[PDB]
């Protein structure tokens, strides 16, 4: 509870020795009687959290943390707990990344099942995504196709041949 | 030699007399390169690394915080000013709150109030950047000596390490008891590094897509900074409990290591312990081994007892170890190494370490080799004393035939655009020859009768002239194709 | 008050008359002062908050309103201010209302793939939106087009020019 | 005559098969009804309510809360339950919050809370549906008898308001001297009632969405439930602040009612006084004719002097109001109303109100006349003395064809398919005629001479003599049509 | 602490001498006993600011800055700062002034010409900005289109739609 | 001879029937008038001006709130009625708030509340409207007599500075020793300045668009009004609160100065102190030249000596301009000059300075011309005393005939449409014959043999004759339009 002044207003600063009890002082005013109804006074720490007790003259109090019956003042006090600590944790922040690639590598080799299909499922991924494309493709397989088989050549050819580019 | 139980074990099955092999090489995969009465090499390397990285912008973990200060006006008067929030080492806020009739200034409404408190943190992550100029990389060079402390060791005192960095070009290596190799090498080919970023915290690291570190929402320090005092988005670690009157107590978000490491994980971790391992890019080293004596064909032969100690750990090509010991005398000498059909007819097999020799008396060996497929007969030694070995490999000829091809087409396929020599007239024709050469050449010398190449010229000049002269021009196309490639390739596989 | 017993243990209820100051009050243990630094207390009313204040011995009371020298209670209070009228605050939050069913447009857009398909959407929607003017330029397009590719092309020409000069 | 200025109007003149008109109602619309030998009504809608409306769900808005409990035990200790809990009339919540050693408590760790409170509320909406069954529609009829209150009053005598309901279809109302007339419809052929729901307040009430009507989220009530224990999302009204040490400070939410004001306001605003305003939806209805007969028709035509009071008016339809006062003596008697042409020799124009009489003398009557769009003379009284009032009337003959022609084709178009009576066989020939009657009939009646039904069936059956025996097919096909359809439509007329 | 009658009622002018205190005088109206509670009040100014101050019948004051307990009154003082100084707050309005311009110019000359120069860079964009498509369509059309009419038609409208399309 | 340096080189090379030249002007593009036996000139417009502005509207940039009063009625009394209301001197408004039994009045109900106050506008921010009609242009007319302190100069003062007003349509400009030139050169068919405003703050100002400068939200006062009483555009500055109960924190808002002058940064500003320096603006000149002559043009050939006193030194658009001195005798004296071929047969270049004098001994004589691309021999004076002077320019002469041609259509196209003589009878031929000069004669004169005009007419014709009967319609019409214009300008540029 000791007693400064700052922006020309008294600035008591309380701690643990007197907690929850009714502050009093005598200071040019007069008899300053100030209710501390605070939660979380502690012992005395770094995390400063003040306060401005308003001059209340006889009304009702309500809403308000300290309070003092002579005039305004200023009041701090810490929060860390009693062996030590910053304050209460909690988790919080929305986060995640995407996941990675690796012991791959990004080109067509090693004959292996998945590397070997990937190309064929990514192919008829894209036919089924782009029905349009494939019938554009048909249809100019057809006007240029003299044969059966080079209709089906063709068509092949432009449906696994237009996605490549993207 | 180093390399054993690397999945990724590359070959070079030949050399021509330009010898300018340019290398592929790439993180958990070693080269071995050989060359017609040269001694043969082992390629790796072992360590990649950035030194002296740069620093991008530094990113808040552990939120202290003092002075927290709640001033306010009663409604009409205009929220209050600061000389606390007019510095940008707080953080602060102004709020709307509905002060009433009994609250201090009797007068019921809603008015302003000010909050606000110093923000300085504890631990911080290190966010870095790498540029292609940084990109300092650790080759391991060894020689096919067979010391025995050889299989699964990587850093043994028995070959050669070299600091190869893009900003140097050339410069010698001395292999010992073998000469000189010249690191003529070209560290072109990084992958990408616009959207790769690093991030370190205390002891430990991960790589990450930069837009991750551009859009994760907490503190930043830009990385010219160095007083930690000036913040961006800080007040995004700072929530606030809803206000309470003139009330308004600010905390943060306590330990996000947590959040880190279970968030994070998935992406790239790297083990910074070791040091960096940067598992990005490949290598496209050219080598010229010209200049690189081998200590030991002028030995005389071997003519003393023989022994083997350990048999075959077989490897995943299926390649023989033997790890045997000569207790005869005259060493140095060079090593009866013979593998021979089950009739024991003709031999057909290949040996890696050319010119086996042994050192010294009392001393194991570990000798490399590639036997063919199927069962065979390994012959070390001369009678009396003779010592044969049976072995089987399981593989396919026409199969390993198939893959070693394509290993080769894959090296090229990397070393190709921009790479291979065509910019050198008069050695386009040889860089042809040699592409030809890694990727048909297995073909040539393993199939087509592995080869007396003066016959096999004949037969193929003999092949392009009925291709030529055929009743089809498809069947044409393809005879006279693979007749000029056989003549010409068997041309650079003389050299 | 009215030490009672509630649930098995004791039970008070205090009111406004008496606040900010510490109670006192008889048990089998003994005489009995109790803390409580419920700073939102009014007086008694229906809306009745209930405590069951714990018991300390010499440790530091934190984060808690009530507390003891010798054993735990339940302690009781209204809320109501000084009209005697229950809690009160606003807002929340209600859908704003309006006419006809909305039932056509749901999630929201990628950039890249929806800017793609922008010209494919956007001529589906204007073709099937204006079917005079799909009438119209089949007309036109059998008229110029002297044989049928022609036609189909002057057709799907004009149907794919009439949405981009709009 | 109440539809002047209404600008929805349809001069429906016809009898159906069974003798019955079929009204087409709409709020804000106007019918008016015609035949021969049977005396004009004038048919109209002023109020729509709904009665013993079913409450879909109860919505209760202000929430008063009491004996709230909160009550936790520390970590490992146990999960309090409380009886209070299995009472379904309380809100409650479970949470999570630190204790410790020092903290009035054993250890460090997370506790469990339960906290609970009554949730009683004041102030309730009502959400009610309405199904078809339960509405009543207020008609009003009126008859075209020129009365000085009889014309555009809102509160005539005249006029005669009977209420429909399903529950009593065949129903008989009662007109003044004309006699009994058959109240008989389901009038169900409008808009979908499912898809709305009516709130209520206090007065006040507003349209909205059955799902919308259910998504505000807030507590409910069953349509039977009245007794408050049950309730569904209760949470949204019972704010729980954070988790802190013992106590969860339970928060009362604010009276949502100002907040229902400022969101429902700019919907479907509705007021109970002048009950619900359901315009959407046609309304279809059946009303027989046949018991009614000309009332004043024994009265003599008296050959006074006709004097004319306000000048001739013009309403929104092409149609003329003349106020003729009676100087003579004689009365009440039959009106000679008339109409001929420039050459004072055919009876063209279409008259509204037939055998028009007088009341009382110097008690002039509202005649009401649709001559056609050009130049002729209204001949009231007859010579000596007689008033041929010249009259230009402003349009195009065309005009109206093609106006009269497509509302009436909409007319039965919208009352086309599953509406008019097809399927009765020997009546689809009734249904045929009445289609045609709808439609076309404005061609047999306006434009075809006035008329005079036998002279017009000869020239019809003339015409399709000529028809048929014509030069061309089409022109057959085109004027025989045209001919059955006179002749047949003629006969369905004469019903 | 100056009465003067204006529109009937009494008009209180206040200055800060009297500053935080109750506002006590004496009038044939009776113990005017009345208070001022408000600290917005500064010195005496032209800055003025009324009140109408209402009569007490039995409530605690409330509601009002001011309270009078004998008559109605108005009361009005000054609220300029300490430095002579009229109330403000620092909050700012106005607009970009950069880039603005709709439609200007004369009517006809401009018109040919910006129709002639816009026509020119918005199709000479066209075949710039996508060159590829002009040359493929004007080929076309020189190999479809059996009229120069029908050539024109088929080369100006892929010119047309292509660059748009892409 | 005053523009001999600036960039904006322009070349006006013909004249009209009746001798009306026109000539566009704008900011720093000069123009230099050439014409056959008449002296030649340089025009330009050497600073624009705008004075007697016109006061659009004024802005209160700042304001003082005084004699703020305000009243409340309790609910169902109606808003209270003050004096102020009515008068606009005070700006103010009524709101409504919760007031009862609480705090004074009967029940708890919206009651009325009023609120006004005195609006004092401290300082201006002044508004100025440019018409066209108030340009004052001042024009900068010098002739290429031979003087010499204005190459290169914005004072030099041989000719004549004058402020035309467009009021004034016909001006004489007595240019010395030469007469006067007839000033009939108006800005209406330039750029319209209808959308041109300035903002004026103390003595500096800025430029901005009408639009812009009337959207802004400020205090709104008309130009006619000066007490300011009559104010617009309220609630701008006086920002009322939410009022409770009676008083409201009415405040007007700071000073704007700083934040319209923050944004305004970055317009144009204009140093308006020493005029309205407008920087745009075509100024369309119509000129009759006949009233002007060159009283020096038919003095006697100069037969003394002359010599050189400085070399030349390139120009912008490449003309020559040669200070000469003359130690002969006989002055005043026409100084032959011509522009030779090498050969000294057949004459090349131009001459601007039509008839060079030299009316004073011991003097510099400014010299102007324009050789073409390549060399060439200035040939000056006679033997005895012949000096020859070998040159050569650079460039193109497409360059040339491109650059010109299409300045000059650009020219024309904005001195078009209501400039050129179209509704003129008789003058039509000579109109388009100038309009045609402006466009083709580049061509016709450079390209086409420079030229004599009799042969090449007979050339024309001869073109003509084969165009007309030709082959083919197309090049007919290609044809005989390029021989008829050759014809009709070479009947023209023979004047």
């Amino acid at each position: 509870f000791h007693l400064t002044t700052r922006n020309g207003e008294p600035h008591m600063i309380v701690s643990r020795q007197e907690k929850g009890k009714s502050l009093l002082f005598k200071t040019e005013d007069g008899v300053n009687m100030c209710t501390l109804m605070a939660m979380d006074l502690g012992e005395l720490c770094e995390d400063t959290i003040t306060y401005k007790c308003p001059f209340l003259k006889q009304n009702e109090p309500e809403d308000i943390d300290c309070w003092c019956n002579s005039t305004s003042t200023w009041v701090t006090y810490g929060t860390c707990t009693t062996t030590g600590e910053h304050r209460r944790e909690k988790r919080s922040v929305a986060l995640v990344p995407h996941v990675g690639m690796g012991l791959e590598t990004r080109t067509e080799t090693w004959m292996s099942s998945e590397g070997a299909w990937k190309h064929a499922q990514r192919i008829e991924t894209w036919i089924l995504r782009h029905p349009g494309f494939t019938i554009m493709a048909a249809i100019l397989a057809y006007t240029i196709g003299t044969t059966h088989f080079q209709r089906a050549l063709i068509f092949i050819l432009l449906t696994a041949v237009a996605p490549s580019m993207t | 030699m180093r390399c054993i139980g690397i999945s990724n074990r590359d070959f070079v099955e030949g050399v021509s007399g330009g010898s300018w092999v340019d290398i592929v090489l790439e993180h958990g995969s070693c080269v071995t390169t050989m060359a017609k009465n040269k001694p043969t090499l082992d390629f790796e390397l072992i360590k990649t690394e950035a030194k002296q990285p740069a620093t991008l912008r530094k990113y808040c973990i552990e939120a202290k915080l003092t002075n927290t200060t709640t001033d306010s006006r009663c409604p009409t008067q205009g929220e209050p000013s600061l000389n606390e929030e007019q510095d940008k080492r707080f953080v602060c806020k102004h709020s709307m709150v509905d002060r009433g009739w009994g609250n201090g200034c009797g007068l019921f409404g809603k008015g302003g109030i000010v909050t606000c408190a110093m923000f300085t943190c504890k631990k911080n992550m290190k966010g870095k950047v790498v540029q292609p100029e940084n990109l300092e990389y650790t080759i391991v060079i060894t020689p096919h000596s067979g010391e025995e402390h050889a299989v699964g060791n990587d850093t043994g005192k028995h070959g050669k390490e070299i600091k190869i960095t893009p900003q140097s070009s050339i410069t010698e290596a001395e292999l010992t008891g073998y000469g000189t190799v010249t690191m003529e090498c070209s560290p072109r080919t990084g992958l990408d590094f616009n959207e790769m970023v690093l991030l370190q915290m205390e002891n430990k690291a991960w790589l990450v897509h930069r837009q991750w570190f551009l859009d994760l929402p907490l503190p930043w320090l830009p990385g010219a900074d160095t007083q930690g005092s000036n913040w961006i988005q800080k007040e995004t670690l700072v929530t606030f409990k809803n206000p309470h009157a003139k009330k308004q107590d600010v905390v943060v978000l306590g330990s996000q290591e947590g959040a880190m490491h279970t968030a994070l994980t998935g992406a790239t971790e790297i083990q910074m312990s070791s040091g960096n391992l940067l598992f990005t890019g490949h290598l496209k080293c050219r080598l010229r081994m010209d200049k690189l004596q081998l200590k030991g064909m002028s030995y005389s032969m071997c003519t003393g007892k023989f022994k083997v100690v350990k048999e075959i750990a077989e490897t995943q090509h299926g390649t023989i170890v033997i790890r045997v010991q000569y207790e005869g005398d005259g060493s140095p000498c060079k090593i009866p190494f013979e593998i021979m059909d089950l009739e024991k007819r003709h031999v057909l097999g290949r040996l890696i370490t050319v010119n086996p020799i042994v050192t010294e008396k009392d001393s194991p060996v570990n000798i490399e080799a590639e036997p063919p497929f199927g069962d065979s007969y390994i012959i070390i030694g001369v009678e009396p004393g003779q010592l044969k070995l049976n072995w089987f490999k399981k593989g396919s000829s026409i199969g390993q035939m198939i893959e070693t091809t394509m290993r080769g087409a894959k090296r090229m396929a990397i070393l190709g655009d921009t790479a291979w020599d065509f910019g050198s007239l008069g050695g386009v024709f040889t860089s042809i020859g040699k592409a030809l050469h890694q990727v048909f050449g297995a073909i040539y010398g393993a199939a087509f009768s592995g080869v007396s190449w003066i016959m096999k010229i004949l037969i193929g000049v003999i092949i392009t002239w009925i291709g030529m002269n055929s009743r089809s021009t498809s069947l044409s196309v393809s005879l006279v194709l693979v007749g000029v490639v056989t003549l010409y390739l068997g041309v650079m596989v003389q050299a």
